[PDB]
């Protein structure tokens, strides 16, 4: 049985509605921007258009497309180094999805997978990526 | 558009009378209960019956109009909208071009002709002995 | 997957409700042929008045192949 | 469809942790969007790219439980588990399960009226109808007389 | 809006009543004089009191 | 044009043969200038004035319902004399229509 | 809950401003008038401060109320010019055959039209940036340069004109119509000197007001140019 | 307002600028730009000056040349 | 509602600088004793502590889950009060149109005070008459003298207070088991390690529990120039 809950929005001017408690839990979970992360999936046509604005991203985006990776943009800037982990991450996520989906109803046991390669997770919280927004070339050449 | 209108060009609050067409009717629909079938006599009025947030569609309209104000990315309009937004700006710019490249040349030509022939090239020459340039806009004579 | 560039998408339609906005039958969206005919007439009158100054003072001698009550005479 | 497509509020991210858009007057940093798209990728291109929410796999058992307890919610939870839920899919889920508040007339205290008075309701309605009947007829009578 | 000007507030109780030393209640200025003269007529007029009611308004000579 | 409410014949049939139109007096009473007490100070005279408002009066019918003081315009709805702040709560103009929605009912 | 409107109970600028107006009548020296005008400018600024502080009420109708007020003001400005055009054209039958030199139709009209068109383009770019939540520093200084040239040209024209206000009703109407336009150009300087970027953006009545007002001044000059120069 | 599609039918992207290589002729580029930003602004902006210029300069023939050759006295 | 202005930044979330510095007492304060800012952070700290512990969510009941996030379970009493609040708020800047009022179903006129001005416009079509204004006072079943429409005043009153969202929560929500600071620490170490802080509210909250400026980088975080 799922009880109904009051959901309120706004700080000084507050609007209240009835909502699903599970939906609200998902809503607040997706607000944890550091934990739940949006990831980008490319297609060949879009990758080509990227080159019109950033040649380096086009090459890195092509690598992600060729491996069918859903990748965060910040990670994409380091896809040259992160590729072996990203491929391992892709397999582990797929394994977890298969196990949970295939489990019988009422079976809420955690999936068995290698969390050390999945980011962000408690086992691996990610790397401190340095900013790449610095120039390397000499204007007079 | 420049001018603010509560009904259509309401950029101060962003209120919209109807939800986006993207949502399925099941998720959200315009607030229209004009077609409601007759109420059975054995049904009893529990709520006020007053038009307001007790109706599901109006509640969802109010909720969406507040929660739409934060979005991850821009909702890109089509080029027709973008043209209309700066219609006056673009047209004034072309008017400036017309003044420089159309009006200027023939106005300069008329003054040079006037120097030699005492009257603009688009005017009948006088025989009455009066001196001076005379009229400029011939069709208003 | 396949996508459409938002810049070249079509305008969204007005919602169909009890209160539906409809400009389709108004004929106010753009200037029509009648407007451009008025412009053509204005150019013609402007040119004509300058070219033929005596048009406003026409001749009074009347000569009709089939008399004055024949249609071609009237025009 | 409001404010020309510009949201009133949106998230901006910076690569340098110590960056301040108000203190610094440098010209190399490029701000990112909520999904992480760098600013020099125009929205008409980035909006076409499909972004999906990825939750840590430890949340899958919980998302499964939500779907089973509420079957109407299952298709949205499945999309989230499979990494196929975009922002639009989340919005559809959010507004689909929003319900309006209920007012119960049975809980309203009533103005005090004695039992004897409550039995005279039909009589008072009867008097009101006769007043209207008399009113409407008199209008015709007076209109004829004075005009 | 939380913290905004309330749409309704109850009146605070009136200040304490004042009595003279002997106990007589203190009176305050009142511009409703009792004119002195021998006339005692009382005129009454049926007055509109809305759309469905009237009031019998009386004017007293005093 | 307005010509009163429409009436059906069945609505005029009485439930008793002795029914006649109720003779309730709609004259609110005898009034004059509001007469204050010399003992009342400024605050208590204000209370006195607030208790003499004709627009707060009504006539109770035989079924317990009351027909209040009514006016064509809202100028007669504020306290007399007009207070500094009149319509703290927005007056409601009640419109009627035949539209209804299912959420309001329960089976 | 809260009241729909946060009432304003007391105000004292009205007395000060009204007294400042009276000082103009009761002056015994034109120097007092100059300093009195500064007081009027100061107190009007305070009134504008109150309007900005009213934003704290978060009232949706405040923007609409001020916008429609400006529309009414714009109409009054148009009708004021209409009266001058009315005055000019009433004596039309007495023009063009009196021994006075009317203005040339080649030099003044063209450069002024070009100059004022640039002013419109600058303001249009300001509006576009305001739409895009963006700013360009140089734009304001282009307006000042534009206004500097306009002042320099008009000053020379009046000084070098060989006919005077008392020569004919034609000359009076020419000078007066041109001055009335200048005063409205100067009023634009008064407004534009404070242009800045405010982070509450499209709920700021100043931006829409400036765009409307600058457009009005420029269109009025087109009517003036057709009436007098062409 | 009548909803209607975007009439622009020219190329949507020329590709990344690489020292101005593999780009259309200049005149074609000007035509594409006006198509992209709308011909309605061009016609509206130029309409007033074209009308005034034609009327004034037409007098060279209508008012000056014709009058000299057409004066019955 | 249409008469509200744009959402503020605070309408979405509050800045961490508004977090009470005495977190230990904040998590022990009863709900009736928590202010708006204190209540906001109590729910966010406790709500995010449960949501950021995936392994425990599936075994947690909806009642417990709703309590942790600070969401109120709906019941007929609370639903009734909230519904009338929203109706009152909506009518502040919206028209008042509904079914014709009768003795069985009087027109409901919400009010905070004992009185509210109302107008009767009769029925639909020909039955509509000119506006008849009257003062709707509590405790009387009002009957329009022209159309015989029945009106009644509904007061949003409760125990010397008028109905508000916070009042409804305090009256009906019941505080559960006292929040355990061990859960805060346990979740803190889960998502915050070796200079990576993916659970920042807990990082600040844990720092306040340990005093202030104990965890790495928090002294630099709390030092301000103006
Ligand atoms: C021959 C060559 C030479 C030619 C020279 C020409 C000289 C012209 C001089 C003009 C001077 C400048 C004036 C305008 C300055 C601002 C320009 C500007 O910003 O334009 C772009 C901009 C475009 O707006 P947008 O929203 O981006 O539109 C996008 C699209 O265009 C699409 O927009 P949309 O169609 O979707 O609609 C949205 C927009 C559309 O509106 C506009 O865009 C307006 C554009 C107007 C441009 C000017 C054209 C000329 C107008 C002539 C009007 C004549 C009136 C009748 C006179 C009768 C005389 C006997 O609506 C608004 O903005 C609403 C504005 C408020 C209107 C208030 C009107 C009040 C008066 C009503 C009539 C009163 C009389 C009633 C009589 C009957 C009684 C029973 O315009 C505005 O936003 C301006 C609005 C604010 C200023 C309004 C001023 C109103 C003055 C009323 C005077 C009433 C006097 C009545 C008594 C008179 C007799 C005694
Ligand atoms: C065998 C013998 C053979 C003989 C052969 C002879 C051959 C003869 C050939 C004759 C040819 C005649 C052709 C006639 C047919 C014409 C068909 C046609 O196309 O008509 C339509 C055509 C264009 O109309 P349309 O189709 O509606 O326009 C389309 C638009 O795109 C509509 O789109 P939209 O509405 O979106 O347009 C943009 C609109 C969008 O609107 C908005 O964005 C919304 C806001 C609008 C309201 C704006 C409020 C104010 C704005 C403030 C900003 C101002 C900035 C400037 C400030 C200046 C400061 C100084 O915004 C604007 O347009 C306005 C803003 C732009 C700047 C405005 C500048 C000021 C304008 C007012 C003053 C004008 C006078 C200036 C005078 C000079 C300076 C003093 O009309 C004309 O061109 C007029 C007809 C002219 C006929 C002249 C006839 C006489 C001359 C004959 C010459 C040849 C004779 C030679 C001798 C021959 C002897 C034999
Ligand atoms: C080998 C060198 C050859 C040089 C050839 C000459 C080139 C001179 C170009 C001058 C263009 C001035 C345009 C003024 C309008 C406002 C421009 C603007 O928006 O600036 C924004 C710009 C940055 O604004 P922002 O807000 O930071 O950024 C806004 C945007 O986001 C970002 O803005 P943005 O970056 O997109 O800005 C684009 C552009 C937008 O404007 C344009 O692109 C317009 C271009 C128009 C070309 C005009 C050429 C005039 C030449 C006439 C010569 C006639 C000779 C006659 C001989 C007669 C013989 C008998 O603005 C500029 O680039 C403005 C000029 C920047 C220079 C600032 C440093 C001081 C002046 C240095 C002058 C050096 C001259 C060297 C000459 C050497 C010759 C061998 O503003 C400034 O830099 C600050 C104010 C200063 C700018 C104006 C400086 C005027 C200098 C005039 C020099 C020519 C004098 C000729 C006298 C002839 C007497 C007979
Ligand atoms: C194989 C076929 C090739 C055909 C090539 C055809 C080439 C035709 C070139 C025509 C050039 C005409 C130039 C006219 C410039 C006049 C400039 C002028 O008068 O400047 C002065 C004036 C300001 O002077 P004031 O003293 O202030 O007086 C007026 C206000 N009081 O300034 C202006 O007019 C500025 C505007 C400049 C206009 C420039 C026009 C250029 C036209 C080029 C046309 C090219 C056509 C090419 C066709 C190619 C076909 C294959
Ligand atoms: C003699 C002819 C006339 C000249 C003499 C002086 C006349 C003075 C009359 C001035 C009338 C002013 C009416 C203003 C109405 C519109 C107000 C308005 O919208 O202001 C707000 C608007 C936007 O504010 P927000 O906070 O974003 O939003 C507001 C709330 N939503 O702000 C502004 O308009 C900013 C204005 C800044 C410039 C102020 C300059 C004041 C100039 C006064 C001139 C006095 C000169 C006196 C000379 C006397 C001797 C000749
Ligand atoms: C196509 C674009 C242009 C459209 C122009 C529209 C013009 C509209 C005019 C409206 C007012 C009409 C008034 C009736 C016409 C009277 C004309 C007339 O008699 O003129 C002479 C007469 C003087 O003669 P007497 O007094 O007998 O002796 C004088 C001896 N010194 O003059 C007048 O009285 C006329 C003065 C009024 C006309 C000028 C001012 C009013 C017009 C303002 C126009 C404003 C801009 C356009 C607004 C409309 C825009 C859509
Ligand atoms: C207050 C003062 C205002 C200023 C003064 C205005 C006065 C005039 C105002 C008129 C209305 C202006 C707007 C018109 C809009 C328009 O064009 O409107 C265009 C409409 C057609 O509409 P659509 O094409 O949009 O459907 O045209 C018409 O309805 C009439 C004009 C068409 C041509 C008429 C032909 C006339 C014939 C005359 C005889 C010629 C003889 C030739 C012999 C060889
Ligand atoms: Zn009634």
């Amino acid at each position: 049985q799922v009880p109904d809950v009051f959901a309120t929005f706004g700080w000084e001017r507050r609007l209240t509605v009835i909502h699903h408690p599970g939906v609200m839990a998902i809503s607040k979970l997706l607000d944890q921007r550091t934990v739940v992360k949006p990831r980008a999936t490319f297609n060949q046509e879009l990758v080509e258009e990227i080159g019109d604005y950033d040649e380096d991203l086009q090459r890195k985006a092509q690598v992600a497309l060729d491996n069918g990776l859903a990748i965060e943009w910040r990670v994409l800037d380091f896809i040259d180094d992160e590729l072996p982990r990203l491929l391992a991450e892709k397999r582990e996520i797929e394994k977890a999805r298969e196990q949970v989906m295939s489990k019988a109803p009422g079976d809420y046991t955690q999936p068995v997978f290698d969390s050390s390669v999945v980011v962000p997770t408690p086992a691996n919280l990610g790397r401190n990526y340095p900013t790449l927004n610095l120039p390397s070339g000499d204007p007079t050449e | 558009k420049h001018f603010f209108t509560d009904g259509a060009n309401d950029y101060v609050t962003g209120w919209e009378n109807t939800p986006p067409l993207k949502f399925p009717a099941s998720v959200m629909k315009p607030c229209d209960y004009s077609m409601t079938k007759p109420i059975p006599k054995h049904w009893k009025l529990r709520g006020s019956g007053i038009h307001g947030p007790e109706n599901t569609d109006l509640m969802k309209l109010v909720l969406w109009n507040r929660l739409k104000q934060k979005r991850p990315q821009r909702e890109v309009p089509n080029i027709n909208y973008l043209k209309d937004s700066i219609r006056l700006e673009l047209s004034v710019n072309w008017w400036l071009m017309s003044c420089i490249f159309l009006w200027g040349p023939w106005l300069h030509w008329g003054q040079e002709y006037q120097k030699v022939h005492e009257q603009p090239p688009w005017a009948m020459k006088r025989i009455d002995g009066l001196r001076g340039e005379g009229y400029f806009t011939w069709f208003l004579e | 997957y396949k996508t459409e560039n938002p810049l070249y998408k079509d305008d969204e339609p007005f919602a169909k409700t009890c209160h539906t906005f409809d400009y389709t039958r108004e004929g106010t969206e753009k200037n029509g042929l009648g407007y451009y005919c008025l412009m053509g007439l204005w150019a013609s009158i402007f040119i004509w008045d300058s070219l033929y100054t005596g048009a406003t003072m026409p001749t009074g001698v009347h000569r009709y192949v089939w008399g004055p009550y024949f249609p071609t005479a009237w025009f | 469809a409001y404010n020309g497509g510009y949201p009133f509020h949106y998230v901006v991210q910076y690569d340098d942790p110590n960056y301040d858009c108000e203190a610094d007057f440098e010209f190399e940093e490029i701000p990112r969007d909520e999904f992480g798209v760098p600013a020099h990728i125009p929205p008409e291109l980035s909006t076409q790219i499909r972004h999906t929410y990825y939750v840590p796999p430890q949340y899958y058992p919980f998302l499964k439980k939500l779907g089973e307890d509420t079957p109407e919610l299952k298709p949205y939870t499945d999309k989230l588990i499979m990494g196929d839920m975009t922002y639009d899919d989340y919005e559809e889920m959010f507004y689909k399960f929003a319900k309006p508040l209920k007012i119960y007339r049975s809980r309203l205290p009533l103005p005090y009226r004695t039992d004897e008075e409550i039995s005279q309701e039909k009589y008072v309605n009867w008097c009101g109808r006769w007043y209207s009947y008399r009113q409407r007829l008199q209008g015709d009578y007076y209109s004829r007389h004075y005009f | 809006r939380i913290g905004g000007p309330p749409v309704f507030m109850q009146f605070p109780p009136p200040p304490p009543k004042e009595y003279l030393a002997d106990g007589t209640p203190k009176t305050y200025p009142l511009h409703q004089p009792v004119f002195d003269h021998g006339y005692t007529w009382e005129h009454w007029y049926m007055t509109n009191a809305g759309v469905f009611h009237t009031v019998y308004y009386g004017e007293f000579a005093k | 044009i307005y010509e009163g409410q429409t009436v059906q014949e069945s609505e005029l049939i009485p439930q008793e043969d002795d029914w006649v139109i109720e003779e309730t007096n709609f004259c609110l009473g005898r009034n004059c200038y509001v007469r204050f007490r010399e003992e009342d100070d400024l605050a208590r005279r204000a209370l006195h004035q607030m208790d003499s408002q004709l627009n707060k009066m009504h006539t109770r019918l035989r079924d317990g319902t009351v027909i209040p003081y009514m006016s064509f315009h809202p100028d007669e709805m504020v306290d007399r004399p007009a207070p500094i702040h009149t319509f703290s709560e927005k007056p409601l103009l009640k419109w009627t229509w035949d539209e209804t929605y299912e959420e309001a009912y329960d089976d | 809950f809260e009241l729909n409107i946060n009432i304003i109970n007391y105000n004292y600028l009205g007395i000060i401003i009204t007294v400042i107006i009276s000082i103009y009548i009761y002056n015994n020296s034109n120097i007092i008038s100059v300093y009195n005008s500064n007081l009027l400018l100061i107190n009007i600024n305070i009134w504008m401060k109150y309007n900005i502080l009213d934003m704290l009420n978060l009232n949706v109708l405040d923007y609409k109320i001020l916008l429609w007020i400006v529309v009414i003001i714009i109409s009054n400005e148009i009708l004021l010019f209409v009266s001058f055009y009315w005055i000019y054209y009433h004596n039309y039958i007495n023009y063009y055959h009196v021994n006075i030199l009317i203005l040339n139709s080649y030099n003044i009209v063209y450069n002024n039209i070009i100059l004022l068109t640039l002013l419109s383009t600058i303001v249009n770019i300001k509006f576009y940036n305001y739409i895009l939540s963006y700013y360009k520093y140089i734009l304001s200084y282009l307006i000042y340069y534009n206004n500097y040239m306009f002042n320099n040209k008009i000053i020379l024209e009046y000084k070098n004109n060989s006919n005077y206000t008392n020569d004919s009703v034609y000359m009076t109407s020419y000078f007066y119509i041109i001055l009335l336009h200048y005063i409205h150009i100067y009023d634009s300087i008064i407004l534009i000197v404070v242009y800045n970027y405010v982070n509450y953006k499209n709920i700021n009545n100043y931006y829409i007001n400036i765009n409307i007002y600058y457009h009005l001044i420029e269109v009025l000059y087109i009517v003036i140019s057709i009436l007098l120069y062409l | 307002h009548i909803p209607h599609p975007v009439k622009y039918v020219g190329p949507r992207r020329y590709g990344r600028y690489v020292y101005g290589m593999n780009r259309p002729p200049v005149l074609r580029q000007v035509k594409d730009w006006i198509d992209w930003t709308g011909w309605n602004s061009v016609f509206g902006g130029f309409s007033f000056q074209v009308a005034f210029g034609l009327m004034i300069v037409s007098g060279v023939y209508l008012n000056n040349y014709r009058a000299t050759h057409t004066l019955y006295y | 509602y249409r008469h509200w202005h744009r959402m503020s930044e605070d309408d979405w979330a509050l800045p961490l600088d508004s977090m009470p510095e005495d977190v230990k007492t904040l998590m022990a304060t009863p709900q009736t004793e928590r202010g708006f800012v204190e209540d906001y952070w109590y729910n966010r700290i406790r709500g995010e502590a449960t949501l950021l512990d995936p392994e425990a969510l599936p075994s947690k009941s909806y009642i417990a889950l709703a309590r942790d996030m600070g969401l109120q379970i709906v019941d007929e009493p609370s639903s009734h009060m909230m519904g009338l609040i929203e109706l009152y708020e909506y009518l502040r800047g919206a028209s008042f149109v509904g079914p014709f009022g009768t003795i069985e179903n009087p027109v409901l006129v919400p009010a905070v005070g004992q009185e509210r001005v109302v107008a009767c416009t009769g029925g639909v079509g020909d039955e509509e008459h000119f506006t008849l204004w009257f003062r709707c006072r509590e405790g009387f079943m009002y009957r329009c003298g022209e159309c015989d429409q029945i009106f009644m005043l509904v007061r949003l009153y409760y125990e010397d207070r008028y109905w508000t969202q916070t009042l409804v929560r305090d009256t009906f929500m019941s505080d559960g088991d006292m929040f355990d600071l061990k859960t805060l620490e346990r979740v803190h170490k889960m998502w915050n390690k070796d200079e990576m802080v993916r659970w920042e509210v807990g990082y600040w909250a844990q720092d306040y529990v340990l005093g202030k400026g104990v965890l790495p980088g928090m002294v630099e975080e709390h030092t301000r120039v103006n």
